[PDB]
């Protein structure tokens, strides 16, 4: 998610 | 796809200062946690700074705390480092990065790069001097010294020799000032006929010099 | 700080063959870890992120292991295009920090090198200075030991080596050997001598010269  | 592009590096003399931009496109640039890298030449990266999406947490390595300051104007969807005080060990390649929304750990997107030397050597063309050829097979080339900084190009009879020409790495001498040579092997049958000149041109100086190389005696 | 130690420095395989490298952590760094390869001119390409997890795109010959200390990148087999330097990079306490990479090149047949001498040019010697080039031309391995010798003296601290890039066609690699002097240091002496040795000679070879001659 933080890391697409 | 996510762009970057790193803008601003040169040649600064030690205790000077440089500004370096990352423009970065097609991706929301305020939402992401922006980074610094640098590579010296020959060594692995090293991480320099980071700078959160809002731009309120910012964190430095101790080599470059207090000379270099990360920012970035969200608006304009660019980053930048302002590096004051320069060292000859800051001479590397300068990427920047995106991190991730709340963390910069590793780094999938990098922009290019931008070259950074920080030298007290000054600018300078190169001398050229030829290396004159002594069974089937002669080698020959030209010594293209003392220039600074890089790089030199340097081509066979305006680029109709490529065949068998190795030119060699520049390599920083002693006094600051890098040299090299370029060499060229050709059939020893046409050490007579056929005519070999070097051409060497040093862009950041604007300077061009031809050297025909033959035998001697 | 913590240090990355990758192992081995330098990897020499053929195309096809498997290769593994290998990253040791100064202390424990879990599984935050990631790989990347790097050609010339280009930044870093992420392979690995996680210590094992495979990052988008990249094939799946490129696998990693480890946790804690100990890690391993492997390409189960190697391909032309994964000739490059690679590097690790720990994310497990700040500040991160990269290993000092493995390159890994392409292995071929020995290759002895031609050596030719060059005495400095009437130009150079005009201005001051004398530069006595050694070239070894077209050789593999890399390794090759290169020594000048004035009048039977070795010397040492007056010269600098430059290695070309493995040569895209024939992966030979070629050396230049350059010893610098004062044109009054070039005048004491008569001979001048670069001796080679290589795995590829049956026996060192040695160019020389007398100055004047
Ligand atoms: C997510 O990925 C980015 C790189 O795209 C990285 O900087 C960030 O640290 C990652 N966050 C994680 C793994 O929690």
């Amino acid at each position: 998610s933080d890391s697409d | 796809e996510v762009q970057l592009v790193e803008t601003g590096g040169g040649l600064v003399k030690p205790g000077g200062s440089l500004r370096l931009s990352c423009s970065a496109s097609r991706f929301s640039f305020r939402d992401y946690y922006m980074t610094w890298i640098r590579q010296a030449p020959g060594k692995g990266p090293e991480w320099v700074s980071h700078i959160s999406g809002s731009g309120s947490t910012i964190y430095y390595a101790d080599s470059v705390r207090g000379r270099f300051t990360i920012s970035r104007d969200n608006a304009k969807s660019s980053l930048y480092l302002q590096m004051d005080s320069l060292q000859a060990d800051d001479t590397a390649v300068y990427y920047c990065a995106r991190g991730g929304r709340a963390t910069s750990y590793y780094w999938v997107h990098w922009g290019p790069g931008t070259l950074v030397t920080v030298s007290s050597a000054s600018t300078k063309g190169p001398s050229v001097f030829p290396l004159a050829p002594s069974g089937g097979t002669a080698a020959l080339g030209c010594l293209v010294k003392d220039y600074f900084p890089e790089p030199v190009t340097v081509s066979w009879n305006s680029g109709a020799l490529t065949s068998g020409v190795h030119t060699f790495p520049a390599v920083l001498q002693s006094s600051g000032l890098y040299s090299l040579s370029s060499v060229v092997t050709v059939p020893s049958s046409s050490l007579g006929t056929q005519t070999y000149i070097c051409n060497v041109n040093h862009k950041p100086s604007n300077t061009k010099v031809d050297k025909k190389v033959e035998p001697k005696s | 700080e913590i240090v990355l130690t990758q192992s081995p420095a330098t990897l020499s395989l053929s195309p096809g063959e498997r290769a593994t490298l290998s990253c040791r952590a100064s202390q424990s760094v879990s599984g935050y870890l990631g790989w990347y390869q790097q050609k010339p001119g280009q930044a870093p390409r992420l392979l690995i992120y996680g210590a094992s997890s495979r990052a988008t795109g990249i094939p799946d010959r490129f696998s990693g292991s480890g946790s804690g200390t100990d890690f391993t990148l492997t390409i189960s087999r190697l391909e032309p295009e994964d000739f490059a330097v690679y590097y690790c990079q720990q994310y497990g306490s700040s500040p991160l920090t990269f290993g000092g990479g493995t390159k890994l090149e392409i292995k071929r047949t020995v290759a002895a090198p031609s050596v030719f001498i060059f005495p400095p040019s009437d130009e150079q010697l005009k201005s001051g200075t004398a530069s006595v080039v050694c070239l070894l031309n077209n050789f593999y391995p890399r390794e090759a030991k290169v020594q000048w010798k004035v009048d039977n003296a070795l010397q040492s601290g007056n010269s600098q080596e430059s290695v070309t890039e493995q040569d895209s066609k024939d992966s030979t690699y070629s050396l230049s050997s350059t010893l610098t002097l004062s044109k009054a240091d070039y005048e004491k002496h008569k001979v001048y001598a670069c001796e080679v040795t290589h795995q590829g000679l049956s026996s060192p070879v040695t160019k020389s010269f007398n100055r004047g001659e």
